[PDB]
């Protein structure tokens, strides 16, 4: 029904609308290559043309939330099936021949040259999942799926739709970011997730069952452990 | 009694022993340990130190669970100075505490220790931030009554209230000051005030100074010497708008006067502020 409100180019502010309204239901179902489907038929230049009722100003910012959320599915699945193809181990030949024996002195230092850029490579999708992790979870201008504009006429149906899209996707988010962090070692700012969160700035918390809150706090009292593995205070600041 | 001179010299003599039995006993088995530290039944500071290169935080828990002020001794001599997390459990005794509150689901309880190791934090505002909100979402994720809770949050949300001053404080002037981010102290309102009203901070606008009316309140010397410092470096910016707002934002014989010019436009917007605050 999509295409068919996209092919009149008069009608670009309803098919956004509905475009929204049918990607709502589909991200409640975590359906994301259906969600995206249908991001992809909104042809890319649609923003621009429509240019404000209070159902179009909100319908253009929904439509950006819901492409930062996609964003931060597409580039955590390209992160994590990485995290799961690190170079294996050379094969050790106990009681080698002299010949076995130079063959693994050069597949011992051939993996130790992609041991190296498989952090390399990761370290860029690293950095790349998280910016878009943290432009979700710290949405511009009022959080994630919340509307700026307050003089539309009610619709309980998508207003309830996005409180329930705030607390299905936003615990999902912040414990995805936690086990991104994890993975990569950033034990310090793991714990930052518990200011992020509770902040007064975005309310986050309120998007939280009581259930989920203490399972964040299990999260980074795990954090905190290897932090004192390497000798640094529970949230890993120097011990002086 | 009496002679007790000699009676506390020969103390130290058999406690330097009891320390040259224990050392020796340090290579050998910590199994007679249990029976050295119950022969000479104290001589703590042997099997305490056993009980610390082992994994055994439950010996140190058998220990103080038998003991006549041990908890008061183990304590001083923590600071003095796997498995291994079954005595990381009882080692996480003290401001490690809120771990193994956590662990053991003892959430009020990680709140109230949470709290009370932001208030000591001072040597780095980071990570005085870091356990507020740790201790909030403590207290939110754990079973207060609705009342409590709401009361743990408003106590919350005044220390967040006077931090945030810290927190907004301008980029322009803190790689003046060459300041480092987030590495720096919990600074107090004077600095705060002070430091919010430099002449490093080049962009101050109403709300540097609101904001530096707001610190006061924070403080615990002389009040209204400050009160001036700060309305006369709000004239010497204006350059002769600014204090034109602060009078707008305020809603009055807080200002002083005489004692200021301590002028045409001074007294002449002090006659529509009486006027305003009439």
């Amino acid at each position: 029904v999509i295409d068919w409100l996209v092919f009149d180019p008069a009608q670009r502010a309803e098919a956004l609308k509905q475009g929204n309204a049918i990607m709502r239901k589909f991200l409640a179902s975590k359906k994301h290559e259906a969600a995206k489907e249908v991001f992809v038929k909104i042809p890319q230049d649609s923003i621009a043309e429509i240019y404000l009722p209070a159902e179009d100003d909100n319908a253009i910012r929904e439509h950006l939330c819901i492409r930062a959320y996609l964003e931060a599915h597409e580039t955590f699945n390209e992160w994590f099936k990485h995290m799961n193809s690190v170079p294996q181990k050379p094969a050790l030949i106990p009681q080698p021949t002299f010949t076995e024996k130079v063959a693994h002195e050069h597949k011992e230092k051939k993996y130790e040259m992609d041991f190296g850029i498989w952090k390399g490579h990761l370290d860029a999708l690293t950095a790349d999942v998280k910016e878009k992790m943290y432009n979700v979870l710290l949405f511009v201008d009022g959080g994630w799926m919340v509307d700026v504009r307050e003089d539309a006429k009610e619709d309980h149906e998508r207003t309830h739709q996005m409180v329930l899209l705030r607390k299905l996707c936003l615990p999902m988010l912040c414990f995805l970011l936690h086990t991104i962090l994890h993975s990569t070692g950033q034990y310090q700012e793991c714990l930052q997730l518990a200011d992020m969160v509770s902040s007064e700035r975005h309310k986050l918390y309120l998007v939280f069952s009581k259930e989920e809150l203490r399972k964040l706090l299990q999260k980074l009292r795990e954090s905190s452990l290897m932090l004192l593995d390497q000798g640094l205070d529970p949230l890993g600041y120097e011990i002086q | 009694s009496n002679r007790e001179r000699y009676d506390n010299l020969e103390m130290e003599y058999l406690q330097k022993r009891s320390d040259l039995l224990s050392p020796l006993l340090s290579l050998g088995q910590y199994l007679w340990a249990a029976s050295l530290a119950e022969k000479y039944c104290d001589f703590d500071i042997l099997v305490q130190m056993c009980e610390q290169t082992d994994n055994q935080s439950r010996l140190q828990r058998y220990m103080t669970q038998f003991a006549d002020q041990n908890f008061s001794d183990f304590l001083f001599r923590w600071y003095l100075e796997q498995h291994g997390q079954l005595a990381n459990f009882l080692q996480a005794h003290e401001h490690l505490s809120w771990l193994h509150e956590i662990n053991s689901q003892e959430l009020e309880k990680a709140h109230a220790t949470l709290l009370g190791l932001a208030n000591m934090e001072t040597r780095y505002f980071a990570k005085k931030k870091t356990l507020l909100g740790l201790s909030k979402l403590a207290a939110l994720a754990s079973d207060f009554s609705e009342d409590m809770l709401q009361e743990k949050i408003e106590e919350m949300a005044e220390q967040e209230r006077f931090l945030l001053h810290q927190e907004t404080l301008p980029e322009q002037l803190l790689a003046e000051k060459q300041l480092n981010l987030s590495a720096m102290p919990v600074l107090t309102a004077p600095q705060l005030i002070g430091l919010y009203i430099c002449e490093e901070n080049r962009r101050a606008n109403e709300y540097d100074f609101k904001k530096a009316l707001d610190l006061l309140e924070y403080i615990d010397i002389n009040i209204n010497d400050l009160k001036l410092e700060i309305l006369c470096k709000a004239l010497q910016r204006d350059n002769w708008v600014s204090k034109d707002s602060i009078f707008v934002k305020i809603l009055l014989p807080e200002v002083k006067d005489l004692l200021q010019a301590d002028e045409f436009v001074l007294k002449a917007n002090y006659e529509y502020y009486v006027q305003g605050q009439i």
